[PDB]
């Protein structure tokens, strides 16, 4: 045998903590400012490290390396990672997005260690409270102006943090973009031409913001009613999971609803012939911080789906097609291997273990007034909560 | 609504299966009964598990250096190796050994003329008889 992976997945030690709303967390101070400086430590880390921003990034599509592994394959299937189109689409990224925490989470630990105010304790329990954003894509108070990201995510070249002799700065804003070192040499295309992460771009290749703006915006109100269709009217694992053999034929799935919230980002559907950034295309997405936002959702909604269908979960799929760590052809089930994921114990990570999330080590901000509560008061209660927040 | 399963590959040829110790695995173009060439393929402890939908076999390491359909699933000899060869979509079904190292499925006659059948031999990276195809 011989150990197999250098990074066990493993989520975050301690106390449960919430992963907050993208709107709530940019207003505190201290969540913030270790987020921004966790994130310049990962993006500045050495694209071979496999604990930089680029290889936690690196395993969802392109580069196709193995990741993290302490002995390599003798032929190595050149693929994504990422399970798409299948049963295990939900827990694959349930998985990816804690390997990320859990490193971002790492990096923010030592950050704390570095003020020297008479605030600093509270920066340190601040680090190991710390947890990844949501954005709420499917929330529309009915407010036609209504974003649910703010500026610090989507507009500001610069962001206002706290540096660590109390002082207030600026920095570049590390979420707005990745910046490449160098870009990927197995990119093509635009992607081998953009030094940084793209989001909608033009005909001339550069990024239109206030057009990507307009359009979630504008998309918002079809959202909310889609959300609401995609959390109550599926009741199988099948169809809730993946959007289908055909792409497309499940219209009303997780993946699906997913799907067009990458394009919302990374593709103007009015161009032609289409131009995605990276958010807009499978081998590149991850490489975008949103990315992470945006998943960190997909992981919520499945965790208030499963709790109001509670104990459906995994069922037996067909794996159509190879991606490095799945056979095509094989069945998928809820004890399937999640590959590049492994457990301190040197297994890989299965559906199986991750069902409760709160083995991870957090929890989302919708579940506080249900804790201990019964399989079915939860599922009441969430039920009612979703008829509020999405109806 | 149930599962498609598999067709195992060769070339242009499928693996077939029929009822009835144990039965040749037969790769050609020619299915003689429902789901015979059907499989389904599992995870199972380090391995995989490969399962004839059709005969309600499976494939299984035999006597004397063959590959066979048994009724009855036996872990010590239905649990197998799937490595990728290296080039297209075609890999290596393996006989599971410490270390690395088992022999292989490689489909070839019993003699001369037919009918082409499952045998375990040396790996050889360079040979056809070797590299297998899934398609669902
Ligand atoms: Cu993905
Ligand atoms: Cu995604
Ligand atoms: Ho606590
Ligand atoms: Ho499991
Ligand atoms: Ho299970």
């Amino acid at each position: 045998s011989d150990k197999k992976s250098l990074m066990p997945l493993v989520g975050i030690p301690g106390e449960i903590k919430n992963r907050l709303n993208i709107l709530d967390f940019v207003k505190n101070d201290k969540f913030f400012t270790l987020y921004v400086r966790a994130l310049q430590v990962l993006q500045a880390r050495d694209q071979s490290d496999y604990s930089s921003f680029f290889q936690l990034g690196g395993i969802h599509g392109l580069p196709y390396t193995e990741w993290a592994k302490a002995q390599p394959q003798l032929h190595l299937y050149k693929a994504n990672y990422c399970t798409h189109g299948t049963v295990l689409f939900p827990t694959w990224h349930r998985a990816y997005e804690s390997t990320w925490e859990q490193t971002l989470w790492e990096a923010a630990g030592t950050v704390a260690q570095r003020f020297t105010t008479s605030d600093q304790a509270e920066w340190i329990q601040a680090a190991k409270d710390l947890r990844q954003p949501f954005w709420d894509w499917g929330y529309w108070p009915n407010d036609p102006d209504f974003i649910g990201l703010p500026d610090q995510v989507i507009r500001d070249k610069q962001v206002e943090i706290t540096d660590y002799n109390g002082t207030k700065i600026e920095v570049e804003n590390p979420i707005l973009h990745y910046k490449f070192h160098p870009i990927e040499p197995t990119f093509e295309g635009d992607f081998a031409q953009w030094q940084t992460t793209m989001r909608y771009p033009d005909v001339q290749k550069q990024e239109n913001i206030e057009g990507m703006i307009a359009g979630i915006k504008a998309a918002a109100p079809g959202f909310r009613e889609w959300t609401f269709n995609m959390l109550t009217k599926n009741y199988t694992w099948e169809l809730f999971s993946n959007h289908g053999a055909v792409v497309g034929a499940h219209a009303n799935s997780l993946e699906m609803v997913h799907n067009t919230v990458h394009f919302l980002i990374g593709r103007d559907p009015t161009l032609d012939p289409l131009v995605p950034g990276h958010m807009g295309s499978v081998p590149h997405a991850a490489f975008d911080p949103i990315f992470w936002m945006h998943h960190c959702n997909v992981d919520r909604l499945l965790a208030l789906w499963q709790t109001m269908n509670y104990d459906v979960y995994v069922s037996e799929g067909m794996n159509r097609e190879a991606t490095m760590g799945l056979i095509p052809g094989q069945v998928l089930t809820e004890d399937s291997p999640l590959e590049p994921f492994y457990t301190k114990n040197q297994d890989p990570w299965q559906s199986d273990d991750l069902e409760d999330w709160e083995t991870l080590g957090f929890s989302y901000p919708d579940f506080d007034p249900v804790k201990g509560k019964s399989k079915e008061e939860k599922s009441v209660y969430i039920n009612d909560w979703v008829h509020k927040h999405y109806g | 609504l149930d599962l498609p399963g598999t067709r195992i590959l060769n070339g242009a040829n499928w693996a077939n299966n029929s009822a009835t110790s144990g039965t040749l695995i037969i790769f050609d173009q020619s299915t003689p009964g429902q789901d015979a060439d059907r499989w389904l393929i599992h995870n199972y402890l380090d391995g995989y598990k490969i399962f004839n939908m059709g005969s309600n076999n499976w494939a299984s390491v035999s006597r004397g250096n063959t590959v066979l359909g048994v009724s009855e699933f036996d872990g010590q000899t239905c649990k197998w190796s799937i490595e990728y060869s290296g080039n297209g979509e075609e890999f290596w079904i393996r006989v599971p050994r410490e270390g690395g190292g088992g022999a292989v499925w490689t489909i070839k006659p019993a003699s001369s003329q037919g009918p082409t059948t499952v045998f375990l031999d040396l790996l050889k990276e360079t040979d056809p008889n070797q590299r297998i195809k899934f398609a669902v």
